[PDB]
RNA sequence: GAGAGGA
């Protein structure tokens, strides 16, 4: 029987993943873009194929 | 035993049967014409008719109307025996036509 | 932005044939006519469903934020 | 007749005075309560 | 008129079926088995992996259709029915991508698996025996050789497109003994799933499940059940000489021919032909030429999205009837 | 003169392209007057008439 | 009517519409060229990005739920995606800095007993910020966004932002930046993937704009020798007097290039002439009107009059019905006059204004119009002096 | 251009009649009780009852009804005579009924009740009731002369 | 109104009652109040309701009748090509009402070479599909196209086309249905008469019988407008041409 | 006896607000009065509004 | 400092093919000719006078 | 507040 079914900012300009401590910056770290994009969320997220 | 697929309908029958509504849930056209075409196909059936009373619902009323010697549960019982041999005649046929080939 | 995998109108699976379709225009260049009636695509919706097309995934790839 | 949505049939409620004639209908309506559409919203006691 | 439907220029004609007691004075035509089952017959050509094209013959429209709708939206498959996605990072979102996984045809015939119950919760309304688990996981990265640049994004990008076959299969339990032979595959390995560039990932699990076509389109097992009354042309008064040429013209290329010394026209096969009325439109052949259809000769095309053979689709939909039929009988007659 | 700048519309492609080489007229309600409405035959090429 | 509503028709927007954050952005899932294209749309590049598919229409009286403009959309092709349609709705957040040296705190993400989150914090991310592919609902907070309560630091007044919609939709972009004066700036785009409901507006670019008025199976549809199903059942009636025999040409011409495998032209003053189509037409075996000759789906017999059947460019407008179902019993009321509000983003009644009770009054109902404008409306008890009456 | 113009002349078309109504002295009246008319449209009656062009009746549709309903097969035709003398009977003990009495409140003596100056209301019912025989009268000498 | 409650997101109302508020389909909307007390609700149900108000008060004629389609199925069957066996009648007689109503079976215009009835027989039942029905309507109307009688001295049953109606005995003896027979605007519409001679109740019943029919008999006859429907004849060119 | 029914009954009943009817009678129709060209019953020179 | 309309002599846009475009965000097929103030999208429509 | 669909 069964069948179990079971922080990251983003550079808009350097596409390179960040981890902002409280109160450092907002801007990126590789250049100088001030645009940061929230990673997308690790938890598992269901979508029905109907 | 399940008394909820099929229902006769007490405001549209008549006195000792020989003309009965029945309705019928999760159904369509698709049993409906082929009893529809049974039926009718008896020789003591005057009235012969299906209809789904809204798409929003799965329904369907069929009355049959017969005359003064069948009763209308007896022309839907034997329909759906004459449904059943036909089935079985086409699925004999093609059973035998494929192993055949 | 991409080929649907289904013909709205039949069912058939047109999806797979997209990438076919293209080098059926691409190398031994025929007509679209042609190269649509190749692939089996009979029916005029299946034909609709590849020729009546537009990728603009591609042109949607241009602008990754991950590069 | 017009068909109403039930997603507004849920919303619109008409308020129906306990009568003896339908006090077993509303006391139903009250058990299935105002998720499942034959319900009801709100309930104003006599008094309070 | 008497088992044929006339097609005019401007409407077709005698489409009802007119074979029951009642329609005239001597009441014939009543039903009983042992006359139906001589006439009926069926005439099975061509048949492939995944088409069949039989003729039905001798049964009225209403029997034919049932069994059409029976097989376009009665008989069950299985297709996807939830995705749960751990990353997408495509530029695809996500309900668009899972809704291409659903549309997928699996290569898993049903009847090994059973209903699912939806009075269940999700801890434990999926067994073994009752969904089937798919695996996706594409990575895609650059491709460090040295190609032209600009070129083509297959030997630029490794792994650049997700296909339908890029869907894995991981069974459960007694799954891993019933599924040894055949593990189930998408029917169309080449379905473009999805495209993505480097750095971006696609990973679910989608349990497939049995549902029936009426529910969703992707459990439709067959792509198209079609049927068509048999074409019939009746070349009355001939048209031989040059004008039958012209006469020829009108119908597909395989429909007539002319008689080789006797340059007369005459019907070489009608089931090539298409009807397109145009006969109809000279009007120098108001009386040379006479169209119709047989009503109760059907012939069905059936094709398989690639779950089953189209023979075996048909014979689940005649089942199908008789038990729905059957069931109606044995259910009481409440009022 | 209030009104000069719309917010650029994004419905289609073809809205966004409509809404620039757009023409206001000077009137502000010209409630009954049926001239300035109508079609003049002097705007063949010149405007599109549909 | 066609030049007004094909600006408000869904469709594809830009190259770089997944990368740009607007406030209200509609978009369609599977955008399709037009058949019958025009010598004006390949110089605006309309072929490139466009806003509609190809509908196998079928122009045939049926269900009679097709009445009055009325559609009948084919179901088991809305399943296979047609119509199929997003919307993607911005939410902004500015964290001033008050002239007290005060900022706003977006800090939360409460937790209940044996850890996780809150009911409506289920969705939200250590961090305040809602995470980038979850769905949210009715509450849900996804922006949990504080403010001092000494504005004018450790009294902090929560004042989250909610996700107060009817239907679920999910968060897909989460942009945080600062703008020139350095203060923090939160842009949460919503995206909501909706399907063609019964109620929602088709064009036909033609000014034929109507209404779903039903969505049927597929078996219950009328079949030509092919199998095919129309996608779209427009009703007959549109045509006889509103006269729009481009629409019938360029259903024929549609179909003709579509069986010769090539887009058709219909352009003012010219386009592809209806005999080389009809021509086509009659080569493949179709009638050389386009009317073909169907089977009805639920009784399997033929239609006795032949059905003008093939393709149609039919786009979908952004006149949603999920967007306008609006209902209320009791809510916000207005502060001067205790009257419901106006609007939509306001739970407000429907006015019943000058002509409405009127009407009422032509019926003679005097009771009804008592309740509908004072006890439904506003009813105060006021004690009025019976010597000085104020 | 149209709209605006037509809806606002309905409103106020609307609040000058707001306040009509047909009082149980058969007198359209307003608020104030000033009687505007003495009998709605000078017979009382309601358009959206009636039956024929400025008539209620529509007299050839209802004598085909009568005939319909009560057609039997085995029935006594009655002389054109006979018919006229049951209209008489029917109607005229409903004449009978109206007295046209004088403005001065006396009755008129049977050689001026046509002399137009004593006209009131229950004209409109005798003109129906003489337009009911005259019918009658028709079908009569239709019997008659065949 | 009468609420009734189904899925869907739109206020769904029959297409007879559209020609009151002008209703389009094609995307109007509409309000939807629910009076709030028992006085309220009975005044709108007894002096606003739908059945009683079938005549709009500017005229007296009627105005909720059938609209477009609905014309179109009743004259496609009461057209005199029209000829159904019993089956086809016994599945129209269903297809109007909903396998509810019993059905008296008049005898079959036709009878020798087959059985066949008409459609104005089977209108004729969608009247008064009963003997206990009281509907029986006497009725004379005229078409909006009624070409005359050869003969001046013929009455007007004989006219070139169907063109007069004439309904005896709630039989419809002559005529097809038309708009002037079953649409809005006039006063001698079948639905009028109906109404007039037994209540709105009775014109109700029978107005939804002919919505409930058309809704079917379209789809499974088939009814569509085409290129060749517009197209002109090839001498209709030349005569143009030189006219 | 149908015909007098048919008059006792075709009788404005008592409290009917007449006013309102008549007023909506009178506008409504004004609604739907397209603008059309006419002159004084074969006088074209005799322009009429 | 004064705004500059898109796709002006003075935007960056002006000149761009297809790569510089794609680096910065902007679609190929926008129209330009529209202000860009508050980040907003905000176009002059022409005026038409006597 | 005022810009624009909408029926
Ligand atoms: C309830 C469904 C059971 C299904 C798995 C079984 C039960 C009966 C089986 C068919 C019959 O044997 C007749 C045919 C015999 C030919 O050789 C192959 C085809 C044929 C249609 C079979 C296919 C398939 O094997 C069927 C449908
Ligand atoms: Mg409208
Ligand atoms: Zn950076
Ligand atoms: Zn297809
Ligand atoms: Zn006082």
């Amino acid at each position: 029987x069964x069948x179990x079914x079971x922080l990251k900012y983003i550079c808009a300009e350097c596409s390179s993943k960040l981890s902002l401590s409280r109160t450092d910056a907002v801007r990126c770290k590789d250049c100088g873009h001030r645009i940061l994009l929230k990673a997308r969320t690790k938890r598992l997220v269901q979508f029905e194929a109907r | 035993p399940d008394r909820e697929k099929i229902k006769l309908l007490t405001q549209a029958t008549s006195e000792d049967g020989t003309s009965a509504s029945f309705q019928i849930v999760e159904e369509d056209h698709t049993l409906g014409n082929a009893l529809r075409y049974v039926i009718m196909k008896n020789p003591d059936v005057e009235f012969c008719g299906y209809s789904i009373p809204h798409p929003s619902e799965n329904l369907l009323n069929i009355r049959i109307q017969t005359y003064g010697e069948t009763t209308a549960v007896d022309a839907l019982q034997k329909g759906l025996k004459d449904l059943m041999d036909l089935c079985d005649v086409v699925e004999s046929k093609f059973t035998e036509k494929i192993k055949s080939m | 932005m991409i080929v649907p995998v289904r013909c709205f109108s039949c069912g058939k699976v047109v999806g797979d044939k997209w990438e076919s379709y293209l080098n059926l225009l691409q190398e031994d260049e025929l007509d679209e006519g042609t190269a649509l009636s190749r692939l089996g695509l009979k029916r005029y919706c299946c034909r609709r469903m590849i020729l009546t097309h537009v990728d603009l995934i591609e042109k949607f790839l241009r602008y990754n934020p991950l590069e | 007749e017009v068909a109403v949505p039930d997603r507004v049939a849920k919303v619109l409620t008409y308020p129906e005075k306990v009568t003896r004639y339908n006090r077993h209908k509303l006391q139903e309506l009250i058990v299935n309560g105002p998720n499942v559409h034959p319900g009801a919203n709100y309930l104003l006691k006599r008094n309070e | 008129m008497s088992n044929i439907v006339g097609i005019e220029y401007n409407r077709v004609t005698n489409t009802t079926s007119t074979d029951f007691p009642g329609f005239s004075k001597d009441a014939e035509n009543e039903w009983n088995v042992e006359k139906f089952k001589k006439d009926f017959e069926v005439n099975i050509s061509s048949l492939d992996a995944r088409e069949a094209n039989f003729d039905l013959i001798n049964i009225d429209t209403s029997i034919a259709n049932a069994f059409r709708r029976i097989m376009i939206s009665e008989v069950p498959s299985v297709a996807a029915e939830y995705v749960y996605f751990f990353n997408n990072t495509s530029v695809i979102q996500d309900e668009v991508l899972a809704h291409r996984i659903g549309l997928v045809p699996l290569k898993v015939d049903p009847d090994m698996l059973t209903w699912v119950d939806s009075n269940l919760p999700d801890d434990e309304k999926f067994t073994d025996e009752n969904t089937i688990v798919l695996s996706l996981n594409v990575k895609c990265t650059r491709n460090p050789d040295a190609p032209k640049g600009s070129t083509d994004p297959k030997e630029l990008y490794n792994n650049a497109h997700v296909y339908a076959r890029d869907l894995k299969f991981e069974p459960q339990g007694r799954q891993s003994t019933t599924f040894a032979d055949c593990p189930v595959v998408p029917a169309d390995p080449d379905i473009l799933l999805a495209k993505l560039r480097p750095g971006q990932e696609i990973s679910l699990k989608a349990h497939c499940i049995l549902g029936i076509g009426g529910d969703h389109a992707k459990f439709s097992p067959v792509s198209t059940a079609s049927y068509r009354l048999l074409p019939q042309i009746n070349i009355l008064q001939p048209i031989k000489g040059e004008s039958a040429r012209r006469f020829q013209k009108c119908f597909p290329p395989g429909v007539i021919g002319i008689d080789e010394g006797s340059d007369e026209a005459y019907v070489k096969d009608a089931r090539k032909d298409t009807v397109s009325r145009e006969v109809l439109r000279y009007e120098e052949f108001a009386d040379k030429v006479k169209l119709g259809r047989v009503r109760n000769h059907f012939i069905f095309n059936v094709e398989s999205a690639g779950a089953m053979t189209p023979e075996e689709i048909f014979f689940k939909s005649v089942r199908i009837l008789k038990n729905k039929a059957e069931y109606l009988k044995n259910c009481p007659i409440t009022q | 003169r209030a009104g000069v700048t719309h917010v650029l519309s994004r419905l289609s492609y073809i809205s966004a392209l409509g809404m620039m080489t757009r023409i206001s007229s000077q009137f502000e309600k010209s409630r009954k007057v049926s001239g300035p409405r109508a079609l003049q035959p002097s705007q063949f090429g010149m405007l599109c008439t549909a | 009517y066609q030049c007004a509503m094909g600006k408000q028709a869904i469709g594809a927007i830009a190259y770089n519409q997944f990368k740009r954050i607007d406030t209200l952005l509609y978009l369609m899932t599977y955008p399709q060229q037009p058949m019958v294209k025009t010598k004006t749309i390949e110089l605006i590049d309309y072929d490139k990005l466009p806003a509609g598919q190809n509908a196998t229409v079928a122009v045939m009286s049926y269900s009679g739920y097709d009445i009055e403009d009325a559609l009948v959309l084919n179901k088991s092709s809305i399943d296979r995606g047609f119509g199929r349609c997003e919307t993607r709705r911005k939410t902004t957040t500015v964290l001033k800095r008050y002239a007290n040296h005060t900022q706003d705190i977006i800090g939360g993400m409460r937790v209940d007993e044996n850890g996780d989150p809150i009911w409506q914090h289920q969705s939200l991310g250590p961090d305040g910020l809602g995470e980038v592919g979850m769905k949210v609902q009715s509450g849900q907070i996804y922006i949990n966004k504080s403010v001092p309560t000494n504005s004018a630091q450790t009294q902090y007044r929560e004042a989250p932002v909610i996700y107060r919609g009817p239907e679920p939709s999910h968060i897909d972009q989460v942009m945080m930046s600062v703008s020139d004066n350095d203060q923090a700036l939160i842009k949460v785009l919503l995206r909501q993937n909706r399907r063609p409901e019964l109620g929602d507006k088709f064009s036909s670019r033609h000014g034929q704009k109507g209404v779903c008025g039903i969505i049927v199976k597929q078996e219950d549809m009328p079949f030509n020798d092919q199998g095919i199903v129309p996608d779209i059942i427009m009703n007959p009636h549109g045509f006889p007097s509103r006269m729009t025999v481009g629409k019938m040409i360029e259903l024929i011409s549609g179909k003709a290039g579509v069986l010769n495998g090539t887009l058709e032209y219909g352009t003012c003053f010219g386009g592809s002439k209806l005999e080389d189509m009809s021509k086509i037409l009659v080569d493949q075996g179709f009638n050389y009107s386009g009317k073909d000759m169907l089977y009805s789906g639920i009784t399997g017999e033929c239609l006795q009059a032949y059905i003008f059947f093939g393709p149609i460019y039919y786009q979908k407008l952004k006149h949603m019905v999920l967007d306008k179902m609006h209902a209320r019993a009791r809510g916000p009321r207005a502060v001067l006059t205790r009257q419901p509000t106006e609007g939509r983003s306001r739970d407000g009644g429907l006015r019943l204004g000058e002509m409405e009770r009127d009407c009422v009054i032509a019926y003679g109902a005097s009771q009804l119009l008592l309740e509908r404008l004072m006890i439904s409306s506003d009813a105060f008890e006021v004690d009025v002096c019976d010597k000085c009456g104020l | 251009v149209k709209t605006a113009e037509t809806g606002y002349m309905s409103r106020r078309l609307m609040k000058s009649l707001e306040d009509l109504s047909c009082q149980y002295d058969n007198t359209v009246r307003t608020s104030a009780n000033g009687i505007v008319q003495f009998t709605y449209g000078g017979d009382g009656l309601d358009p959206l009852e009636m039956e024929g062009n400025a008539q209620p009746v529509n007299f050839n549709r209802s004598w085909d009804h009568a005939y319909n309903i009560t057609f039997n097969n085995q029935d006594k035709g009655l002389l054109p005579y006979a018919i006229m003398e049951t209209a008489n009977e029917i109607l005229g003990p409903l004449e009978e009924r109206l007295v046209r009495y004088d403005n001065s409140g006396c009755l008129v003596k049977r050689e001026d009740l046509n002399k137009a100056e004593y006209v009131d209301q229950y004209d409109a019912e005798r003109d129906f009731y003489h337009s009911l025989r005259e019918y009658i009268n028709g079908k009569a000498t239709a019997l008659a002369n065949l | 109104h009468y609420a009734k409650i189904r899925p869907w997101r739109t206020f769904r109302l029959n297409e007879c009652v559209c020609t009151p508020y002008n209703a389009d389909f094609d995307g109007d909307e509409m309000n939807l109040h629910v009076p709030q007390t028992e006085e309220a609700r009975a005044e709108a149900i007894n002096l606003m309701g739908v059945k009683n108000n079938l005549l709009t008060p500017k005229s007296g004629e009627p105005i909720i009748a059938a609209t477009q389609d609905f014309i179109t199925g009743s004259y496609l069957i009461s057209h005199k090509d029209s000829f159904y066996d019993r089956a086809t009648l016994t599945q129209l007689l269903s297809m109007m009402s909903d396998g509810i109503e019993h059905f008296d079976i008049p005898p079959p215009a036709i009878m020798k070479p087959y059985y066949l009835w008409t459609g104005k027989q089977v209108f004729s039942l969608l009247i008064k599909p009963n003997h206990n029905s009281p509907v029986v309507i006497n009725l004379d109307a005229k078409n909006k196209v009624f070409v005359p009688p050869k003969s001046k001295s013929l009455p007007n049953e004989m006219s070139q086309n169907d063109g007069f109606v004439i309904i005896r005995g709630s039989q419809i003896l002559s005529g097809v249905m038309d708009k002037s027979v079953l649409g809005d605007g006039k006063k001698h519409s079948v639905f009028y008469t109906i109404l007039r001679d037994y209540g709105p109740q009775e014109a109700a019943n029978a107005m939804n019988r002919m919505a409930k029919l058309c809704a079917r008999f379209l789809g499974n006859r088939g009814f569509s407008i085409g290129i060749n429907d517009v197209t002109p004849a090839d001498d209709l060119k030349q005569k143009k041409e030189e006219l | 006896e149908i015909a007098l029914f048919k008059y006792r009954k075709a009788r404005l009943e008592p409290g009917t607000a007449i006013g309102a009817i008549g007023a909506q009678s009178i506008g409504e129709p004004g609604t739907q009065m397209t603008l059309k060209t006419f002159h004084f019953a074969g006088v074209a020179s005799m322009n009429v509004t | 400092r004064m705004p500059i309309m898109l796709r002006s002599n003075k935007c960056i846009l002006y000149d761009a093919d297809e790569s510089k475009m794609a680096k910065l965000n902007e679609c190929p097929l926008d129209p330009g000719g529209y202000f860009i103030v508050n980040g907003t999208e905000k176009v002059i429509l022409v005026q038409e006078q006597l």
